């Protein structure tokens, strides 16, 4: 359940 | 110079101080003119005769001249790459990297980079030939420095190539291969040795974390650190991609860059004169104050908290928009005390101002970012007052607003807030 | 998007 947005 | 006839004309003497001459009027066309005729120079079928040059031992000129040919119309659209490649160019460049004479190996790693610069697929064919070991035997040396400048830099150049591109990745043992070569180079002062450096650095951490945690692993992060606060823009932008690499890793991964210093140099990057940079730094401190809240209490002692305020006053609307999702994040996972903090910085104001904005994702953004203050606001006892900071920022009313907005997506919190919340 | 450069002079 990550929040971090990849490129 | 020479028309392309006269140029063929010679290749096809079979006199070798002819061919000599004519490919030395080759590449002179190849390298003066703009718009050089790299496609009469192929349909004219030079390009099998050039690539037989290279394999003249007993001629090292004409070596050189059809290297240096060869190099330019590989620069060249995929199209003019995929000739070179067609006429055996790979492995007769992965021979001359073993030439005695400096400016021919130099002239065949610079060919193998552009080649490899093509795509995924030209750079692993050339890694298929071969060309990894010879590469990398061109640098063992104790001290970098001993070796002259140009040379460095188009070796460092051509491995960055063979770093490059996603779909897919260079292979595993072939990264593994050249990582502690690359590291070394991180660490030679010369700009451009450092700025190419970067940039492979910046691709073999773009992945999964399993590719980030080989980088990580090798120990580079101070390095990128220190680098991410060079003067120099062409070495601070791969540096910055790198370390916001990395921070779409784990919470380890991210704390790494967090140990390091990294927060200290945010101050700056925030406000960077460069759009591109304050995009991206905005965007990487979106993904750590995604980390843990001891994470996200280390932006808000590094003093960033007031940084991420102003991206989201003043900025253009791409890094605006990254900085509501920093919101959002830090809004989403942040303790009760440290989203009154956020509120008291002054992010109210911006944040409402911003509802305005005609692209549907960022008004979903911050109405989530909204919500999750009011869940913080309901935790204190304290809802009424944050209701009231908001219709006087003019918020109240650009949120019923939004329920006609056509989005059944923007439809839900600006219901949902006001029931809940306003009336 | 490809990275590739010449050699001039």
């Amino acid at each position: 359940a990550t929040r971090k947005r990849p490129r | 110079n020479w028309s392309v006839e006269d140029i063929v004309k010679g290749i096809n003497s079979n006199n070798l101080e002819s061919q000599l001459q004519a490919t030395q009027a080759a590449r002179k066309l190849l390298s003066r003119e703009k718009q050089p005729p790299i496609d009469n120079i192929i349909r004219a079928g030079l390009i099998p005769k050039f690539v037989s040059f290279l394999g003249k031992t007993d001629c090292s000129p004409i070596q050189f001249e059809s290297a240096w040919a060869l190099t330019n119309i590989a620069s060249g659209t995929s199209e003019q790459t995929k000739a070179v490649v067609d006429g055996g160019a790979i492995p007769a460049f992965i021979s001359l990297l073993a030439s005695p004479h400096a400016h021919i190996s130099e002239q065949a790693v610079w060919a193998l980079g552009n080649i490899a610069g093509d795509g995924s697929a030209f750079r692993d064919l050339v890694i298929k030939h071969g060309a990894i070991d010879p590469l990398l035997a061109l640098l063992a040396v104790p001290d970098l420095s001993t070796l002259a400048c140009g040379y460095l830099r188009n070796l460092t150049w051509t491995l960055s190539n063979l770093c490059r591109n996603k779909n897919p990745a260079p292979p595993l043992d072939a990264v593994e291969q050249i990582l502690p070569t690359l590291v070394r180079l991180l660490h030679h002062n010369d700009p451009e040795v450092l700025a190419d450096s970067c940039w492979a650095i910046s691709y073999l951490t773009d992945g999964p974390n399993e590719r980030i945690e080989m980088v990580v692993k090798k120990g580079v992060v101070p390095q990128l650190v220190k680098l991410l606060g060079a003067t120099e823009l062409p070495i601070v932008t791969p540096a910055l991609r790198a370390i916001g690499n990395i921070v779409t890793g784990t919470d380890e991964q991210t704390q790494k860059v967090i140990d390091a210093g990294a927060l200290a140099v945010f101050p700056s990057l925030l406000t960077n004169p460069k759009t591109n940079i304050q995009k991206e730094a905005t965007w990487t401190m979106s993904n750590i104050t995604a980390g843990r809240q001891d994470q996200i209490q280390q932006v808000v002692n590094h003093g960033l908290v007031p940084f991420l305020v102003g991206v989201l006053s003043k900025a253009d609307f791409k890094t605006q928009k990254e900085a509501a999702w920093a919101i959002t994040n830090y809004t989403s996972g942040g303790t009760v005390e440290q989203i009154v903090y956020l509120v008291h910085c002054g992010i109210i104001e911006p944040l409402m101002n911003l509802l305005s904005a005609k692209d549907t994702k960022i008004i979903q953004v911050i109405l989530d970012a909204i919500s999750n203050i009011f869940q913080a606001a309901e935790k204190l006892g304290e809802t009424e007052k944050l209701s009231i900071m908001i219709e006087e920022c003019g918020g109240l009313d650009k949120i019923e607003a939004l329920q006609r907005h056509e989005n059944e997506s923007v439809y839900k919190a600006s219901l949902n807030l006001i029931e809940k919340y306003f009336s």
